[PDB]
C-alpha cells in the first residue's frame, strides 16, 4: 500500500513460519536472510501475538531493503550505515504499531475510542 | 580420396544426330487436340551432338575410352544416355567446381537419388566404380571419390532406400535414360523419361515426351557440368588404384539448347504425340 | 423498355434492356495438405541445450514454418517480434530461417534485443541495429537445476573487442588486462574467459534459467523455400462461385468432369488459351470450370396502346438461373408468356422458331 514490491515466490515456499516441534531442532530467532541471487526467506516462529506481529513487519522491511540493494554488486549489497538496515524495519514496525491501522486492517473494533490517557501511555512506553 | 585413372586411348569426339528428341511439356496445362505453338527453350530437330562413349577391348588391342569432361551449361543441355547396365549414377553442375562458390550434385551411390547442394571440392576426375569379389560373389557398390569436403551445404535431399541392380550383362542395350536440365528462374528443373530399345548403334529413332519429374529451387548459377561414370574392379586386371581399372556398354549424348518455336501436338488424353520445328524444313514452317 | 427506347409509347415488339449476370454467392480458396511442418517439434523441445557462447544454429530452410503453434501456446515468457508483426507471420514466405538455442540467465534476458548494451551482448552474441524476427524465451528451472548447483552452463566474459552482428567464437584464450603479458597461464591481468553459471533449485526470479532462442529471418536472390502455412475451405461444386486453387483465379460453377489428366499436370485450357478444369490439390479429382450464367434481357411486348403487360426473356439462360408461367426455350427463358400447343402467323419474333403474339382471358402466349 505504499509502494513496495510483493514478496518473492520462494519467499512463501522456503520460510519456515511456523515452528515444527520436536520433530527437529531449530531456533526461532527473527532473522533476514539475504542469499543475494533473488531468494528472500525469514525464519521467524511468528505466534499469534502482538510483538511478533510488529517483529514480522521489521523482518518484512529488512526484506525490502535486502531486494532494493539487491540491485549493486557484492560490495555493495549493504546498507549505507550499520543503523540504517535495521531503522528501516524498525519504523515500520513503529508505524504499524498504531490503533489506526489496527481498526482499518480489522483487529480493532470500530467503535473503540481514542482516549489520551492510552495514547499517554503508549508515549510512556516507547 | 582423389584418385586419378591413367592408361586411356585417346580418340577425336564423335558426333550423331537426334532425329526428333527433347521435346519437353513446357508447363502443366492439360491440352486435348488443340495443337498448341510454343516458344521455349527445346532442342532442335536434326542437330549435332556429342557422343561419349566408353569401349574397352580385351587383349592388347582396342582402346581404353573413358569420356567425362566438363562440358559447358549454355541455356540448358539435354542429357540421354543409351545404358546396359547401371554405369551413369548422376552428374555434378556448378561453375567453379571448388570451394570458391556452390555447386550442384546429383548422385546415385546404388541406393537411391541422392541431392546435394554445397560448396564442394571435386576432383578432376570423380568416379563409382563397383567391386567384384570371389566370396560373397554379388556386385557390390563400395566407392565415393567425388570430393573431399563438404560444408555450407543450403538444399540436401536423401528418398527412401532401395536395391540396385549392378549385373554386368553382356549382350545389346536394354532401355534408354533421356534428361533435360534448365534452370531460367533459380529453379532447377529435370524432365526425365524411360523408353525401352534395343539397338547399340546409334540414338534411337522416334518421338517420345519428356515429363517434368524434379524442381529443385537452388537459385546458384550453372555454367558448366560433368557426368559421373562407373568402374570394374575384378580379377585379371591388376594395378593399383590410378589403374586396374575396365569398363564398356556405357554411352550418354549431350545436346545444348536453344530458343525455338514449336507446334505441339497433343492427343485426346493429353500427352504429346508429335511436334515440328518452326525454323527448319520450312514445309514445317 | 421506355427509358431504353426513350419514348412513353412503345411500338409492338421485342427490345433489349439489360444484361442478365448470375453473381457469385461466396468465394473458396484450396490448397493442398500441409504436412511435415517443420523441425520445430524437436528444436524446441530438445533435452539438452548450448551454451551462450557456443550456441548451435540449426538449417531451417525447406519446411513451412506453423507460426500459429508458437504465437498461441502460453509458455513463453518473452515473445517480441521486431521488424514484422506476429499475426502475418502465416502470410509471408522467406528465404532461410535460423534458431540460436542458447541457456541465459533470466535477469540479462533484455539484453539480446536490437539497440541495446549490457555484458552478454557485446561479448556473447549481438544483435544488429535492424532486425527481422522475433524472440522466444521460457523458464527451464523446473528441469535445468539440481541441488548442490549446476555448473553445466558457461558464459564468455572478458574479450578484449565487441562481437559482430550473428558472430560465434570457439577460441578461449586467456584474457589480458596490462601490458604484461600472459605466458599461458594465470597472473596478476591474466584471467580465465569462460566462467561458469550457478543454477541452484532454490533461486528466485532473475537467476533462474530461462532457454531464450533467436529466430532470424532474410531475403536474398533464391527462390523462397519456407512460407506460412495456407488454410483451404470447403469445396461446393453447383454454385457460381470464386475459387483460387494454388494462386488461380476466377469465376464459374465447378462440375464433375471426365478428363483423366497426367499425374503430374495441374490445370487445363482448352483452344483460345481459356482455363476451363482444374485439379482440387487435396483430394486430387478433375473437375470442370463453366462460367456463370449471363446473357441479354429482351422484353417482349405488344404496343402500349393495345396492354401493358409484358414477357420476359433471358436470352442462352437456362430457367435454373433465373431467380407468371416460366417456359423453356431453344433460345432462352421466357417468363410472362403462356406457351400453347396450336400453331399461328409470327408476330413477335422471338428465335429458335418460336414467335409471340398477344391474343386471348387476355395474355401474351408463345
Ligand atoms: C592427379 O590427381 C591430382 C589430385 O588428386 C590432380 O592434380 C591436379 O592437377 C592440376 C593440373 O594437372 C593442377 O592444376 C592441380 O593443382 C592439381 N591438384 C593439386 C591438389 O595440386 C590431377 O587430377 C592429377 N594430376 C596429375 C599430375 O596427374
Ligand atoms: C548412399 O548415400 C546416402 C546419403 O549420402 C547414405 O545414407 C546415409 O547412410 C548412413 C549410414 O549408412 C547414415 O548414417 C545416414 O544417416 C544416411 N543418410 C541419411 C540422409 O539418412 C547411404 O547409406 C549410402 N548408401 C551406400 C550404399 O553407400
Ligand atoms: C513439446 O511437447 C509438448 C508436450 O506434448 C507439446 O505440447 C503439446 O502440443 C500439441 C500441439 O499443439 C497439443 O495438441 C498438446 O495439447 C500439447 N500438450 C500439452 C501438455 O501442452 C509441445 O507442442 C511440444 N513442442 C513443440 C515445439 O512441438
Ligand atoms: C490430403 O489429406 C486428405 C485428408 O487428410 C486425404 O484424403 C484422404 O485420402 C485417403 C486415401 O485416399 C482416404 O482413405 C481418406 O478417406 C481421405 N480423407 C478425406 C477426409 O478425404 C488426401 O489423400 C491427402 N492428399 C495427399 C496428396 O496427401
Ligand atoms: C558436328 O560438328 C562437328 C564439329 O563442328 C563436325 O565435324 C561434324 O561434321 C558435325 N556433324 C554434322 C552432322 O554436321
Ligand atoms: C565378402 O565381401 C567382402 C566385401 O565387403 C569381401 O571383402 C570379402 O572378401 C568377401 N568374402 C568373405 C569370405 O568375406
Ligand atoms: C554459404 O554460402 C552462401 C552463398 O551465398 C553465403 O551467403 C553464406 O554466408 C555462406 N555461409 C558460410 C557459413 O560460409
Ligand atoms: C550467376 O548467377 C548469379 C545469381 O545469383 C549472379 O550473381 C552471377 O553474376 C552469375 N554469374 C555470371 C558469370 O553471370
Ligand atoms: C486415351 O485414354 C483412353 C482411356 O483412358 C484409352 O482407351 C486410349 O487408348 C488412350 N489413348 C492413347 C493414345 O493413349
Ligand atoms: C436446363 O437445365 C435442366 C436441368 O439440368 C436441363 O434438363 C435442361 O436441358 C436445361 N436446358 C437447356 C436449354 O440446356
Ligand atoms: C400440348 O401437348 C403436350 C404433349 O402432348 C401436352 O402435355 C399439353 O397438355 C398440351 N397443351 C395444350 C394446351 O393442349
Amino acid at each position: 500500500s505504499v509502494g513496495l514490491p510483493n514478496m518473492t515466490q520462494g519467499f512463501w515456499e522456503n520460510s519456515m513460519l511456523t515452528d515444527p516441534g520436536n520433530v527437529q531442532k531449530a531456533v526461532c530467532h527473527p532473522t533476514a536472510w539475504d542469499l543475494g541471487k533473488g531468494d528472500f526467506r525469514i525464519l521467524m516462529c511468528t505466534k499469534v501475538t502482538m510483538d511478533d506481529f510488529l517483529t514480522a513487519h521489521h523482518e518484512m522491511g529488512h526484506i525490502q531493503y535486502d531486494m532494493a540493494y539487491a540491485a549493486q554488486p557484492f560490495l555493495l549489497r549493504n546498507g549505507a550505515n550499520e543503523g540504517f538496515h535495521e531503522a528501516v524495519g524498525e519504523i515500520m514496525s513503529l508505524s504499524a504499531a498504531t490503533p489506526k491501522h489496527l481498526k482499518s486492517i480489522g483487529l480493532l473494533s470500530p467503535d473503540f475510542q481514542e482516549d489520551n490517557e492510552t495514547e499517554i501511555n503508549f508515549l510512556l512506553k516507547q | 580420396q582423389c584418385v586419378n585413372l591413367t592408361t586411356r586411348t585417346q580418340l577425336p569426339p564423335a558426333y550423331t544426330n537426334s532425329f526428333t528428341r527433347g521435346v519437353y511439356y513446357p508447363d502443366k496445362v492439360f491440352r486435348s487436340s488443340v495443337l498448341h505453338s510454343t516458344q521455349d527453350l527445346f532442342l532442335p530437330f536434326f542437330s549435332n551432338v556429342t557422343w561419349f562413349h566408353a569401349i574397352h577391348v580385351s587383349g592388347t588391342n582396342g582402346t581404353k575410352r573413358f569420356d567425362n569432361p566438363v562440358l559447358p551449361f549454355n541455356d540448358g543441355v539435354y542429357f540421354a544416355s543409351t545404358e546396359k547396365s547401371n554405369i551413369i549414377r548422376g552428374w555434378i553442375f556448378g561453375t567453379t567446381l571448388d570451394s570458391k562458390t556452390q555447386s550442384l550434385l546429383i548422385v546415385n551411390n546404388a541406393t537411391n537419388v541422392v541431392i546435394k547442394v554445397c560448396e564442394f571440392q571435386f576432383c578432376n576426375d570423380p568416379f563409382l566404380g563397383v567391386y567384384y569379389h570371389k566370396n560373397n560373389k554379388s556386385w557390390m557398390e563400395s566407392e565415393f571419390r567425388v570430393y573431399s569436403s563438404a560444408n555450407n551445404c543450403t538444399f540436401e535431399y536423401v528418398s527412401q532406400p532401395f536395391l540396385m541392380d549392378l549385373e554386368g550383362k553382356q549382350g545389346n542395350f536394354k532401355n534408354l535414360r533421356e534428361f533435360v536440365f534448365k534452370n531460367i528462374d533459380g529453379y532447377f528443373k529435370i524432365y526425365s523419361k524411360h523408353t525401352p530399345i534395343n539397338l547399340v548403334r546409334d540414338l534411337p529413332q522416334g518421338f517420345s515426351a519428356l515429363e517434368p519429374l524434379v524442381d529443385l529451387p537452388i537459385g546458384i548459377n550453372i555454367t558448366r557440368f560433368q557426368t559421373l561414370l562407373a568402374l570394374h574392379r575384378s580379377y585379371l586386371t591388376p594395378g593399383d588404384s590410378s589403374s586396374g581399372w575396365t569398363a564398356g556398354a556405357a554411352a550418354y549424348y549431350v545436346g545444348y539448347l536453344q530458343p525455338r518455336t514449336f507446334l505441339l501436338k497433343y492427343n485426346e488424353n493429353g500427352t504429346i504425340t508429335d511436334a515440328v520445328d518452326c525454323a527448319l524444313d520450312p514445309l514445317s514452317e | 423498355t421506355k427509358c431504353t427506347l426513350k419514348s412513353f409509347t412503345v411500338e409492338k415488339g421485342i427490345y433489349q434492356t439489360s444484361n442478365f449476370r448470375v453473381q457469385p454467392t461466396e468465394s473458396i480458396v484450396r490448397f493442398p495438405n500441409i504436412t511435415n511442418l517443420c523441425p520445430f517439434g524437436e528444436v524446441f523441445n530438445a533435452t539438452r541445450f548450448a551454451s551462450v557462447y557456443a550456441w548451435n544454429r540449426k538449417r531451417i530452410s525447406n519446411c513451412v514454418a506453423d507460426y500459429s503453434v508458437l504465437y498461441n501456446s502460453a509458455s513463453f515468457s518473452t515473445f517480441k517480434c521486431y521488424g514484422v508483426s506476429p499475426t502475418k507471420l502465416n502470410d509471408l514466405c522467406f528465404t532461410n530461417v535460423y534458431a540460436d538455442s542458447f541457456v541465459i540467465r533470466g535477469d540479462e534476458v533484455r539484453q539480446i534485443a536490437p539497440g541495446q548494451t549490457g555484458k552478454i551482448a557485446d561479448y556473447n552474441y549481438k544483435l544488429p541495429d535492424d532486425f527481422t524476427g522475433c524472440v522466444i524465451a521460457w523458464n527451464s528451472n523446473n528441469l535445468d537445476s539440481k541441488v548442490g548447483g549446476n555448473y553445466n552452463y558457461l558464459y564468455r566474459l572478458f574479450r578484449k573487442s565487441n562481437l559482430k552482428p550473428f558472430e560465434r567464437d570457439i577460441s578461449t584464450e586467456i584474457y589480458q588486462a596490462g601490458s604484461t603479458p600472459c605466458n599461458g597461464v594465470e597472473g596478476f591481468n591474466c584471467y580465465f574467459p569462460l566462467q561458469s553459471y550457478g543454477f541452484q533449485p532454490t533461486n528466485g526470479v532473475g537467476y533462474q534459467p530461462y532457454r531464450v532462442v533467436v529466430l532470424s529471418f532474410e531475403l536474398l536472390h533464391a527462390p523462397a523455400t519456407v512460407c506460412g502455412p495456407k488454410k483451404s475451405t470447403n469445396l461446393v461444386k453447383n454454385k457460381c462461385v470464386n475459387f483460387n486453387f494454388n494462386g488461380l483465379t476466377g469465376t464459374g460453377v465447378l462440375t464433375e468432369s471426365n478428363k483423366k489428366f497426367l499425374p503430374f499436370q495441374q490445370f487445363g485450357r482448352d483452344i483460345a488459351d481459356t482455363t476451363d478444369a482444374v485439379r482440387d490439390p487435396q483430394t486430387l479429382e478433375i473437375l470442370d470450370i463453366t462460367p456463370c450464367s449471363f446473357g441479354g434481357v429482351s422484353v417482349i411486348t405488344p404496343g402500349t396502346n393495345t396492354s401493358n403487360q409484358v414477357a420476359v426473356l433471358y436470352q442462352g439462360v437456362n430457367c435454373t438461373e433465373v431467380p407468371s408461367n416460366v417456359f423453356q426455350t431453344r433460345a432462352g427463358c421466357l417468363i410472362g408468356a403462356e406457351h400453347v400447343n396450336n400453331s399461328y402467323e409470327c408476330d413477335i419474333p422471338i428465335g429458335a422458331g418460336i414467335c409471340a403474339s398477344y391474343q386471348t382471358s387476355q395474355s401474351i402466349i408463345a
